[PDB]
């Protein structure tokens, strides 16, 4: 522990705290009640990452062998980290940039990296909401637009790439995205996805026009919608035909998969993404409470709703994957029934699923020549329960195909999509606080303009930057970017926050601050994880990133409706200028911490 | 004969753009 020369006379001094809180009734905002603070915090951490990144990661990492690492890493990094953020913001009375600059003026890179990773994550995260709004506008009609193929110029048959693929794939790839065959060629601005973008940003600027006290009632109405629509969706999903078969696929572990490095990196980067750690929004939200506030009750209540939800969503998601894998298996197996009774002319009430293997041997013993030209499809479950459930391929290709087979199918589309919208809007409330607040402590705007001018300003900029995701190649830009700026940037900052509190500030000084606020010292469970355990697990997951960055090939999926063996996946390699993009998106952030440190130490010299 | 998605967009973008000119004039007529 460095003695940190001049730590006092920079922070409040543990008896000024009762005095400074009675004079901040007009400078800094407040919460209305305690329930407005809890619904803002657990609405920032849920949604769009329980549906999009979790089941996409869960199939690859052992089918259902992703729930072990996840849970353990959660309870071992998640808890400790989330608890360290609620307590360092409540005492230091500042945002994200004001906390880490009062714990040595060299660690100002953590406030500038938490601002740059909140701008780049929320750049593409508000594009997924504009795709959700496009699917909500396309409801309110009983023949749903993704339920049938269009016809040719000559009205005789369907379009050639709607006949080979699904009609749900000819609404996402060709009628929504209008996707191209590579990332190296981009088309035009695609005006109908521009309007939606505008819509999204406009709706985001209406609720956060003044920071807190507008985000309040919003959080109210949006922390209920999401929670009650999921429950209405649970008793529908378990009543389906093929359910309780994708649930068993979620819970049969593949224990060989638990000994790979890449299944602990994706589990470790999901905890710092599900919990909104290393963003700086949960420090600014906890900096508005009173000093005598139990910040330990709040950190273990929010964490057991965040852990319970990520399993509660995953058994709703996998109850409709098992329903598509029974609709497809009963249609592939009905193909083998109908192709046998048409080649040998049998009645229909004799060949069924109980004796298909009995009677196909009877057909080659009767006519060995007429049986040779027949074809028999080879299909069985665990081949339909393991498919391409890639990014933006579950809410748009898996759910929207299953909704069109329920009765009252326009009703289950609206509900579902509004639910997704809510889940994704309430997480952009706190993500706007990670950009507005440290840009307001930097003194770059003249401090007589209102708060509603800076906010609007930011919005415009981000909307004008969101034009790169509306091109023809705009889905290939969102994947790459997504993954990279969502994996690297989290881990580094998360580790810098745990180190600088217990080894630069001081964990023994920090225990005097907890005893003043909540009434007692932290337990022995908080002492081992802060000093020994969790700094280490993080320091580890950080070496697993370079083990799997090397010894892998950068590939991405390509649609290409001229490629032979069309509807299966085709993976080609990235161009050589993608390292410049990757570099920027996952460098700027990290090079920022050491960057500023160096800068200041130099100013020293 | 119009694309039902443009009507629902026109109602939703209409109730947003008038909701910002209430929340801007309230702020002013409030400070
Ligand atoms: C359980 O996970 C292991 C680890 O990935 C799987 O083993 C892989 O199987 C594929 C296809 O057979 C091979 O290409 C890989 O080389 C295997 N991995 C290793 C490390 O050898 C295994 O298939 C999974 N279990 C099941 C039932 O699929
Ligand atoms: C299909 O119909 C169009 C008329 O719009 C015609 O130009 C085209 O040649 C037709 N295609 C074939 C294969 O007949
Ligand atoms: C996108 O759609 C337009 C018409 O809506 C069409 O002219 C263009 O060729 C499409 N782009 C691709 C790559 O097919
Ligand atoms: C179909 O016909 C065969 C031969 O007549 C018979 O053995 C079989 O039981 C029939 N299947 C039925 C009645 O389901
Ligand atoms: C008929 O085909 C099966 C394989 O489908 C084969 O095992 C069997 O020997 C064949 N019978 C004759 C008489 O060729
Ligand atoms: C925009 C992000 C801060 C949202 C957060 N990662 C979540 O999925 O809850």
């Amino acid at each position: 522990v460095l003695p940190n020369p001049g730590l006092d006379a920079r922070i409040p001094s543990l008896a000024e705290l009762e005095t400074i809180e009675q004079e901040e009734a007009s400078s800094r905002p407040k919460w209305d009640n305690k329930a407005q603070y809890m619904l803002t915090c657990l609405g920032f951490c849920v949604g769009l990452g329980n549906v999009w990144r979790f089941p996409y990661l869960c199939q690859s990492h052992g089918g259902g062998a992703f729930m072990i690492p996840f849970l353990i890493l959660l309870v071992l990094e998640g808890i400790p980290l989330l608890y360290l953020e609620f307590a360092i913001g409540q005492r230091l009375r500042r945002g994200s940039l004001g906390v880490w600059s009062s714990i040595h003026p060299a660690l100002k890179g953590l406030g500038l990296a938490s601002m740059l990773t909140s701008f780049m994550v929320g750049l593409y995260y508000n594009t997924i909401i504009s795709w959700i709004m496009w699917y909500l506008f396309n409801s309110f009609q009983e023949p749903l637009p993704w339920s049938d193929c269009p016809l040719n110029e000559n009205q005789t048959g369907y379009v050639d790439e709607c006949a080979r693929s699904s009609p749900v794939d000819y609404f996402w790839y060709r009628e929504t995205l209008n996707i191209s065959t590579s990332i190296s060629d981009s088309g035009s601005i695609q005006w109908w996805m521009l309007l939606c973008l505008a819509c999204a940003w406009s709706v985001l600027y209406m609720c956060t026009i003044r920071g807190i006290e507008t985000t309040g009632k919003a959080v109210y109405i949006t922390s209920t919608l999401p929670y009650v629509v999921l429950t209405i969706f649970l008793i529908r999903g378990l009543t389906l035909k093929g359910a309780t078969n994708g649930i068993v696929f979620l819970f049969t572990p593949n224990v060989t998969e638990l000994a790979q490095p890449d299944t602990w990196l994706d589990a470790g980067a999901q905890v710092f993404f599900s919990f909104s750690l290393a963003f700086g929004g949960l420090i600014s939200f906890s900096s508005y409470n009173s000093v005598h506030n139990n910040c330990e009750k709040d950190s273990v209540i929010v964490s057991i709703i965040n852990g319970f939800t990520s399993v509660y969503v995953a058994i709703v998601v996998y109850s409709v994957i098992g329903f598509r894998a029974t609709q497809r298996y009963d249609d592939c197996f009905s193909t083998n029934i109908l192709t046998l009774i048409n080649g040998f002319d049998l009645p229909e009430g004799n060949v069924t699923q109980e004796n298909f293997v009995d009677m196909q041997q009877r057909c080659n013993a009767s006519d060995p020549a007429a049986y040779a030209q027949l074809v028999f499809q080879t299909c069985d479950i665990n081949a339909f329960l393991s498919e391409a459930v890639e990014g933006t391929g579950l809410a748009f290709i898996v759910f929207t195909e299953a909704i069109t087979k329920m009765p009252l199918s326009p009703l289950w589309s609206v509900l579902f999509f509004i639910m997704l919208f809510c889940l994704g809007l309430s997480s952009m409330f706190g993500n706007m606080e990670g950009v507005v607040v440290p840009l307001q402590d930097l003194r770059v705007i003249p401090p007589k303009w209102p708060k509603e001018v800076l906010t609007g300003l930011i919005c415009l900029g981000t909307f004008l930057i969101g034009f790169i995701f509306t091109l023809n190649s705009g889905q290939y830009w969102l994947s790459l970017l997504d993954s990279y700026a969502g994996s690297i940037p989290l881990l580094i900052i998360a580790f810098c926050e745990m180190f600088s509190v217990v080894y630069v500030y001081g964990v023994d000084r920090f225990n005097k601050d907890i005893e003043f606020m909540i009434g007692h010292k932290p337990n022995i469970f908080w002492q081992v994880t802060w000093r020994v355990v969790s700094p280490l697990l993080m320091l580890i997951i950080f070496l697993f990133f370079f083990v799997v960055e090397v010894s892998q090939e950068l590939t991405y999926s390509i649609w290409d409706p001229g490629y032979e063996e069309f509807p299966k996946s085709q993976k080609i390699s990235y161009p050589n200028w993608v390292y410049v993009v990757v570099v920027i998106v996952a460098g700027v952030p990290s090079l920022t911490i050491p960057g500023y440190a160096i800068y200041k130490l130099i100013r020293n010299h | 004969p119009v694309s039902i998605w443009l009507i629902v967009f026109g109602v939703v973008m209409g109730v947003i753009v008038v909701g910002i000119v209430i929340l801007i004039f309230t702020g002013i007529r409030d400070r």
